[PDB]
């Protein structure tokens, strides 16, 4: 049936690859800068890294990325089809976890629009992933994918503040179909 | 480790003096890894990975580890050899 | 389609973290003391360590914990769901059992209220765990969770009295959903 | 849902801890004594290691154990439930096999009354142990469970006789439910 | 419930363990002799190793065996049951293969009578093996089980003439049921 495609996206390579008018940055050097300070920002537009602006998320480091800047539609020719939409997204968080420690992270989209990352190593939000789903059918051009880290402030004594210093990248395993 | 660094033969005269030979002294190769620790990039081992089926081991005997990648059908090897360039 | 979160809870860190108006204690030293003698308690309130009260239960070393004093609701903001309930609980008893040994322990709650721990290494109470359960729907804030070890008093020559002194910690792998 | 418990039973630990009135023995020493000669006996009652009695079973070593004397009802308090019925039994034989040898053993109770051990490492009798069984529902405190080894006579040139000389133990993985 | 038994038969121990009237033979020495010359024979009766007889099989090396001489019925006593019939046969060929080569072999019987061998690692004929079959229900007493290796002639420059030089034994994993 459909061309079942898997694509690996590094948020550290997207944030470093921003144009100089949009302010590129190193991910772990601004994550450590924003966690230690408690507030601040990085990047521009939809490829930004900042704390959440709403209430109840003032101490929550959020890492956003635009789907249009991932350039996924140029990976295959347009002669193969145009129905290019997401089947599934899993998150890899290469940090240093403790022996019995967990990562708290919500992968959002702007009940199948959100996803909770709990162990951070090829993490789909499900207790059992079954293809027989969140972010399914989302096109690979429109939208903004945000990974929010709750309790991510060192001045406000967050329980994830020292965990996020060790975090090197936010790696997304985007599985999408070309129909 | 304790290393024997000096051996000397001494004779004693009866008028409370010393007849001594010059000492045989011995020097050993030191382990000072706090100063001599050097970091070097390793681009020889491209796509080496412990998540996939790679290994630092030696087949063929030969005493120095090679790079073995193993699929379910064929095995790929990289024997250790000599750079002809400089050292 | 819920946010499916797994939180690992170490019970020695809970007992070491009670404020000293309730009385904190180390789990390993208080187990060795309460097994060697017959009577005795540790801590206070619902986060205690004592013996069984009922008939045929007074030689069962029971270790209880309060769900409100874990503060699992503080791990995510309340803006993404107020409805947090347990899907499954699994118990690990680390560095306890040999290769062909067994433990007898009941994880209960105050037939889906109880769970028998047998090998204690990511141990669910099931012969073959299937997600398609005990404690399914227990609220995150409310209740006590009690792990009872039968035959655990040494002056009555309990068969579990020798092996319980080896016990370092009790780990709970709580899997809950935020919907 | 039941309290689904696993108990590991070692027949050398059972046979060596009999009362002195009942004649305890070592399982490892008594096997290579009974295998090397034609036939004898060990123990008394239902906890006996002896050759078979009937037609075409005289050259077959049988290791019987009694369910009443394993005392599995005292592992948990009698307030959790008073029926404790077997779900599944697996057999593990710490032996040495040859280059292409198998294990021939029959676990029997005095089609779901028997089982055929083939590899002897957590060996249920099934090709696929699907939980969707033999010995299912047998009460844990009554009956006799025997394990017959065919071709066990070395004077009669049994093919299984040299494996039994190396047999250090017989391990029973009794899975049962308390409901 | 059937008594579900797995039996491992080494064809070198069958061929060398033949009675001296029919003529025992080394498997690997006669395979090295049969492949190197055009054709020949080794063995007698149904326990033989010869070439093919039909058209487009005269370059195939066929290893026949007899179920009546494997003596599988003596592995267990006849008081268990007499309905002893095959559930599944798989075959492992320990050889030395090339860089990207496969094994070609056809396990036949005198539809569910044939079975293709492709890799020789507990090789059932199936893509995925599901018990939810070839040779199923054939009794373990009567029959003749042939393993035919196509392209096995070195004078006829067959492609399998080099793999059979590295072949030391042929192993059959017979799964059968006693009921």
């Amino acid at each position: 049936r459909a061309l079942e495609v898997e694509r690996t996206v590094s948020l550290a390579e997207v944030y470093a690859g921003l144009p100089k008018d949009n302010g590129p940055f190193s991910l772990a050097q601004e994550i450590d800068k924003l966690v230690s300070q408690g507030s601040g920002s990085a990047g521009s537009g939809n490829n930004n890294l900042a704390f959440g602006a709403g209430t109840d998320t003032k101490t929550s480091l959020q890492a956003s990325v635009s789907f249009a800047d991932l350039k996924i539609r140029e990976d295959y020719p347009a002669s193969l089809g145009k129905i290019r939409r997401i089947k599934q997204i899993s998150v890899t968080l290469p940090a240093l976890l403790g022996p019995y420690q967990d990562v708290q992270a919500i992968l959002s989209y702007g009940g199948c629009e959100a996803l909770a990352v709990s162990h951070g190593m090829n993490d789909s939000g499900q207790f059992q992933l079954d293809f027989n789903l969140p972010f399914e059918g989302i096109a690979i051009d429109q939208g903004t994918l945000t990974l929010s880290f709750p309790n991510a402030s060192m001045p406000e004594k967050g329980k994830q503040a020292t965990m996020l210093k060790t975090l090197n990248d936010i790696i997304l395993h985007i599985r999408y179909t070309i129909k | 480790v304790s290393t024997l660094v000096s051996v000397r033969r001494v004779g004693h005269e009866d008028n409370n003096t010393v007849t001594a030979l010059p000492p045989l002294e011995l020097a050993y190769q030191p382990f000072e890894p706090e100063q001599t620790a050097l970091w070097q990039s390793m681009d020889v081992l491209a796509n080496f990975n412990t998540i996939q089926r790679w290994q630092l081991l030696d087949l063929k005997g030969e005493g120095v580890p090679g790079i073995l990648y193993q699929d379910r059908n064929g095995w790929w090897y990289r024997s250790a050899q000599r750079q002809a360039g400089e050292e």
